[PDB]
């Protein structure tokens, strides 16, 4: 839960077979980090999708 | 809704969760996923439709 | 559309769970699949059937 | 066969050798001294390494910037490609030059130590980078240790941050970068690290199977309990309880049982078979836990009492249960909040505080592996505070090495954090160990300190744990121990399961565990090597404790094996005229020669392809004189003496005759290694092991002072029985100075047709069968039984087999093989416990008659045991009668489950636990509930 920690690799048990995946510090698709991004996020919320 | 491998966030366990789930079904978005969960909870398609 | 969502293409006679959550067909216009798989009967269907 | 000719040849050359005694007492004392010297050498290496690790971590300065000062190290999971772009910001990677070494069998670099960092651990964080910085002194002391003792195998620092730094730099096994080969190795789960990180436990896993744990929580709880059990050694005692308004055992065990492979499997099955239902009650569960930890009627390790609570959360603290049962705070309580939920986690975190424990969270699979290592991190606080009384070398059970070397035992020593010491500071985390240092001792390295070739092929050494497991035994194979029916554990094979179990052997095992010394001569059922016969042996066990360790060494020695022939070959020409017989160009006057692939000289490499080894042996014999200290003279002297005697037999008695109608092959096998089979035609049909000490018939024919016929294998794809024959052998029994010593076996491979014609020749003067020991049809008359020659007679007509057993002419012993490969069924090949049986002559009587009461019919038989052999003739006259073929007596290595563990823990085998253990210190700071 920090960008310092979120480096290297990790074991993913999602596939039901262990697989090593990279650790990526990502941002969500609709993310409110601006009044232009918040407008788009709120528009997509208002359309219901 | 305590399924194997997962527990949905849109569940009817407590009152805040139930009230939010009913609100989300009212707005119309993804009511079908909650329907599938509520059918699988009452036994399989076999006996809970 | 009766009973058309039940042919999923399964591994090579291993009797394991089918690969992919989509119906298939052994015919020409339907969705073929790939990777040593056989489009055979008895898959409950999409969305738990 | 010419027993007499080989005999009088042997007495004809008393001036060519000397007969020497096998004083078993001195042999055991010498081997025990050698083994204690080896283990003390490894202990000294460990002490050096641990001292330097503590000193060099005491003088370390913490940092957060490694860009300005890179750390240079070799990462084990680096690809051999010269990739300049495979470096972390704070670390520059070494690219080593790898040579191939004989000791290790892998690429080995002596110039630096390698490092293993688990995939789930980032290899450039601050903790990892600091550890990689201060372990370079460990690298240097690795070099020094290997420089003072060139026989060292892997010597390793198992860091508590996840790292592992072993000295001979070798690439990780198969898991560097390979699809479907994921690297789940973690040093802190390894048996040697688990062993050296703390003292033996008394767990009791309380699983909270109530209603609120259904779904994902129960999945994570059962996986977590499995992974918790996978961190318990054989010195640890554990039971698993489960409570939902009522506490009960999850399995058939009613108390704390030892945490060995079988019991751990039983507990794992019980936990996997568990279901969630009902209301929680934290008082009736902890009452059960504290009551089961108050049981002292059962065997235990009276140390480190623990309770592992696998719940999710709740609003119940149960203060009064703890104040009643745990008031002196003798019992820890580690609480685990498993699952992804929003229940209250306050009482869960409080039970750990008021009971010296710790609180762990397991939100999802992937968090399971780390928290078990972490309670073990907690348990080592009392060990740290005991400064130098806790630094003692301990050796683990026999296990299979990671960097594949075969079977090894690791000697561990923990490393203490000593930053603030004699200059006392806050000493925040000075209660945790830095890691554990281990050094591996190869089991084949222990085998070389117990020379076996001066003994009979029936005499051998074996060592033992305090738990009774064998450090060293002829029946210990490099395979994992089977635990049930197939559908990184240690190789823990008990002494009573590596052999046949009498009561005298239980007395001997108990005496060895206690560390006493003594001798015992008695009569033993010795199972043959092919696991198909049982002979009535004559043994003499002598044992001593190995001083300075927990091991106890013993030497099995047959009564006739008290003397051995010492070859007096010092003429340098007589050995040459013996040697000239061995090139594979004279295999027409002398027999087809095979040589035991022994360690005659180190420059010879043993080969599975025997004639290759024969060629190099001849080559080295061609120029042998300058290689005086290169190798042992005794082995080559004896093998050449035996080759000469065998040649004198094969020319002066076999080459004068050249042909007998009945025989198909004439062979002689000698303890030196010579096994010349005469015709050179059946030598292609010869399928016996080149090493004579592993020849089943040779070992069988020495205890049995008579003729032994080995029935060929049935339905085996190869040379078969018709075109090879059937084996016949008797052992020479020469006397020198009035002493009984048996140096060799001669034999005949009698042809099947030349016997069947003579057997049916006299029929004018149909059902007639010949049976040997073990009830195998050697040959018959009906000519359809002879189709199934060598096959077990019980498979032919099992009714007569059962009845003939009922007269008690054939006794049988059913035992277990825990190290056998196994075809997996349904609910490549896994390993199971196979349940092999062997038959033999119950009584010594010679004539047997009776009536077979077949169902609604009657059958008559007469049995006569041929004098001076292991055969019985059965005259039964009944074919195609009413069907009494209900079942079969299948003498075969049958897949089975082992002995019922729920019944074997109520009368457990005697076992001596570790003496000193560290728990419940008063200086320990409990205010770290996490
Ligand atoms: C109810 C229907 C008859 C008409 C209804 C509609 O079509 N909604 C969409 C879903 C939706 C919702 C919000 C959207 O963002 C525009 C917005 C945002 C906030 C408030 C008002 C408008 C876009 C799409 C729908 O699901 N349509 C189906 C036919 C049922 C499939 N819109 C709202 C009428 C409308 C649209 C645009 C405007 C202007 C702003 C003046 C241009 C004015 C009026
Ligand atoms: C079935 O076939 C022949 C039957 O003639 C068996 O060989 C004979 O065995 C008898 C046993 O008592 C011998 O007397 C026969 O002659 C012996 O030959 C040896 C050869 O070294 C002499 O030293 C003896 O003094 C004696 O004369 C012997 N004859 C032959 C030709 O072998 C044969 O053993 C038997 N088959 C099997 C498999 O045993
Ligand atoms: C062995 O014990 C010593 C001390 O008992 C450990 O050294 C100490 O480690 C802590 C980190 O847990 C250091 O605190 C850190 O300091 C840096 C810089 O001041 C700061 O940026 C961090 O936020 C954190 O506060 C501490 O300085 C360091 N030294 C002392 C004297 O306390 C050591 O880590 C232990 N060994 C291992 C292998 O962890
Ligand atoms: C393995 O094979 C050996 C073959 O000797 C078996 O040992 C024999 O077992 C029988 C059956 O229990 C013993 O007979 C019993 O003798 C006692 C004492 O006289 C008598 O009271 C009983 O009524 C019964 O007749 C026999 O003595 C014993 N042999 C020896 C030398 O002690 C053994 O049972 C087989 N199985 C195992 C697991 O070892
Ligand atoms: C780095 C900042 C760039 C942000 C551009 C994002 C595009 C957002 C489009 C906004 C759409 C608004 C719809 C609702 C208007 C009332
Ligand atoms: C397993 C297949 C057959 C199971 C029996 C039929 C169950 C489906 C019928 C119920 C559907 C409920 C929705 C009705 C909406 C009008
Ligand atoms: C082990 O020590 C005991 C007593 O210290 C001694 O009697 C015995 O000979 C020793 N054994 C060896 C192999 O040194
Ligand atoms: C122990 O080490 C010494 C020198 O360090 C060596 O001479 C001796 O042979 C070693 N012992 C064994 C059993 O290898
Ligand atoms: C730790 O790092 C510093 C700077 O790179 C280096 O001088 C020092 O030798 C390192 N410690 C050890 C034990 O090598
Ligand atoms: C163990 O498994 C069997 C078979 O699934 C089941 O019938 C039994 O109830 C299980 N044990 C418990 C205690 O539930
Ligand atoms: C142990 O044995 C004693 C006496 O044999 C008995 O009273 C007690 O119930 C047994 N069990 C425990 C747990 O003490
Ligand atoms: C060994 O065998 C001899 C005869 O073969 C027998 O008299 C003796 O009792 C046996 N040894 C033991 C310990 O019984
Ligand atoms: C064994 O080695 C010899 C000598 O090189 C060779 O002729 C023979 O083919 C080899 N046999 C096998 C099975 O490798
Ligand atoms: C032999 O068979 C009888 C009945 O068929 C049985 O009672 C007995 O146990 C068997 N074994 C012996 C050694 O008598
Ligand atoms: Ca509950």
């Amino acid at each position: 839960e920090l960008e310092r920690d979120c480096r290297g690799q990790y074991l993913d048990y999602e596939k039901e077979e262990v697989e090593a995946q990279p650790r990526q510090w990502k941002k969500y698709d609709f993310h409110y980090d601006n009044v232009l991004w918040a407008l788009l996020t709120l528009f997509t919320v208002s359309t219901g999708e | 809704f305590n399924f194997q491998d997962e527990t949905p966030t849109t569940n009817f366990d407590t009152f805040p969760a139930a009230i939010l789930t009913v609100f989300q079904i009212l707005t119309g978005e993804d009511w079908n996923a909650v329907m599938y969960h509520g059918i699988e909870s009452q036994g399989g398609v076999s006996k809970g439709m | 559309y009766m009973g058309k969502f039940h042919k999923a293409c399964f591994p090579n006679s291993t009797d394991a769970e089918p690969v992919g959550d989509f119906p298939c067909g052994k015919e020409a216009p339907a969705r073929l699949c790939e990777g040593d798989t056989e489009c055979r009967e008895y898959w409950p269907g999409p969305n738990f059937g | 066969s010419g027993v007499n000719q080989l005999v009088d040849i042997y007495e004809k050359y008393q001036d060519l050798y000397t007969v020497e005694p096998n004083n078993a007492r001195q042999l055991v004392e010498i081997a025990a001294r050698d083994i204690e010297k080896l283990l003390s050498n490894r202990s000294k290496a460990l002490v050096r390494l641990a001292l330097e690790a503590e000193k060099v971590q005491a003088a370390h300065q913490w940092r957060e910037d490694f860009a300005s000062n890179e750390v240079v190290y070799y990462n084990a999971k680096d690809d051999l490609d010269p990739e300049k772009n495979d470096s972390e910001p704070g670390s520059q990677r070494i690219k080593p030059v790898f040579i191939e070494d004989a000791n290790f069998g892998r690429q080995i670099s002596y110039q630096h130590a390698a490092v293993h960092i688990p995939t789930d651990i980032y290899e450039g964080s601050t903790i990892v980078l600091n550890e990689l910085n201060w372990t370079s002194a460990l690298d240097e002391v690795f070099k020094k240790n290997r420089e003072e003792d060139p026989s060292l195998l892997w010597q390793v620092f198992g860091s508590a941050t996840g790292l592992a730094r072993y000295y001979p730099a070798s690439p990780w096994v198969d898991n560097s970068r390979t699809p479907n080969k994921i690297d789940l190795y973690d040093v802190r789960r390894r048996p040697w690290y688990i062993q050296g990180a703390a003292s033996p436990k008394d767990m009791l896993i309380l699983v909270d199977v109530s209603g609120s744990v259904s779904g994902l929580t129960l999945k994570l709880i059962r996986t977590s309990v499995s992974e918790m059990l996978e961190t318990l050694s054989d010195d640890d005692f554990v039971n698993v309880a489960s409570f939902n308004s009522n506490a009960q055992d999850v399995s058939c065990f009613q108390h704390l049982v030892q945490a060995n492979v079988r019991n751990k499997k039983v507990l794992k099955d019980a936990v996997n078979n568990i279901t969630a239902k009902g209301i929680t009650d934290y008082k009736k569960g902890f009452s059960f836990a504290f009551e089961q930890l108050l049981n002292y009627n059962v065997s235990r390790a009276n140390c480190n009492k623990i309770i592992m609570l696998f719940t999710d959360g709740g609003e119940e603290r149960a203060q009064e249960i703890f104040n009643k049962y745990n008031k002196d705070k003798k019992v820890r309580v580690f609480t685990f909040s498993v699952g992804q939920h929003n229940y209250d986690r306050g009482p869960i975190q409080w039970m750990a505080c008021e009971n010296k424990g710790y609180y762990y969270e397991i939100p999802s699979i992937g968090a399971i592996r780390i928290n078990t290592q972490e309670y073990l991190d907690v348990l080592g606080r009392p060990m740290v505070l005991a400064g130098d009384k806790a630094k003692q070398v301990q050796w683990t059970n026999v296990y299979l090495d990671a960097l594949e070397l075969g079977l090894v035992i690791t000697g561990t020593l923990p490393v203490f954090n000593i930053t603030g010491q004699f200059e006392n500071k806050t000493n925040l985390k000075n209660q945790l160990i830095l890691g554990v240092m281990g050094v591996d001792v190869s089991l084949e390295d222990i085998k070389r300190l117990t020379p076996r070739f001066t003994l009979c092929p029936n005499g051998y050494y074996f060592a033992i744990d305090p738990n009774g497991y064998v450090l060293l035994h002829p029946n210990l194979q490099p395979k994992p121990i089977g635990v049930g029916i197939p559908t990184q554990e240690p190789v823990t094979l008990d002494f009573l399961d590596a052999e046949l179990e009498n009561d005298i052997k239980v007395e001997i095992r108990n005496k060895m565990i206690d560390g006493e010394s003594g001798e015992k001569t008695f009569r033993t059922l010795v199972k043959s090597q092919d696991e198909r016969y049982i002979d009535k042996g004559n043994r003499t066990y002598t044992w001593t404790p190995v001083n300075g360790t927990d091991y106890s060494l013993a030497l099995v020695l047959p009564t006739y094996s008290f003397y051995y022939i010492k070859a007096k070959l010092e003429e340098t020409i007589t050995q040459a005229r013996y040697s000239e017989t061995l090139k594979p160009d004279n295999f027409e006057e002398s027999g087809y020669t095979f040589i035991a692939p022994r360690d005659y000289c180190n420059d010879l490499k043993i080969s599975d392809n025997n004639t290759e080894f024969l060629l190099n042996f001849n080559e080295f014999i061609d120029r042998k004189t300058p290689n005086n200290p290169s190798c042992n003279a005794d082995l080559i002297n004896r093998v050449l003496l035996d080759a000469g005697f065998t040649n004198e037999l094969v020319q002066n008695y076999w080459s004068k005759q050249k042909n007998i109608k009945g025989v198909k092959a004439r062979f002689v096998v000698t303890d030196g290694g010579i096994t010349r089979v005469y015709p050179k035609e059946a030598g292609e049909n010869w399928q016996e092991n080149p090493e004579t000490y592993e020849d089943s018939f040779y070992k069988r024919s020495l205890d049995n002072d008579n003729y032994v016929f080995t029935a060929p294998y049935f339905n085996k794809s190869g040379p078969g029985a018709y075109e090879s024959g059937i084996m016949v052998s008797k052992a020479v029994e020469i006397y020198i100075q009035g002493k009984l010593l048996k140096p060799a076996v001669v034999g005949i491979k009698i042809d099947v047709n030349s016997w069947i014609e003579n057997f049916t020749k006299t029929s004018i003067r149909m059902d007639c069968v010949i049976l040997d020991d073990g009830g195998f049809l050697l040959m018959a008359n009906h000519d359809d039984y002879t189709n199934q020659i060598g096959r077990f007679f019980g498979e032919i007509d099992p009714s007569l087999m059962r009845h003939l057993v009922n007269i008690s002419v054939y006794a049988f012993n059913k035992s277990y093989d825990y190290q056998s490969v196994c075809e997996p069924g349904a609910a490549s090949k896994q390993s199971c416990i196979t349940e092999q049986t062997q038959y033999f002559f119950d009584n010594d009587s010679k004539s047997f008659s009776g009536v077979l009461d077949c169902g609604n019919c009657s059958r008559i038989f007469h049995g006569e045991k041929l004098m001076n052999t292991n055969l019985i003739f059965i005259m039964v006259e009944s074919k195609g009668t009413c069907p009494c073929d209900t079942r079969l007596l299948i003498q075969a290595e049958q897949t089975s489950d082992g002995p019922n563990p729920c019944d074997m823990v109520k009368q457990p085998r005697y076992r001596k636990g570790p003496d000193v253990c560290f728990d419940n210190n008063v200086l320990e700071d409990y205010t770290d509930c996490g």
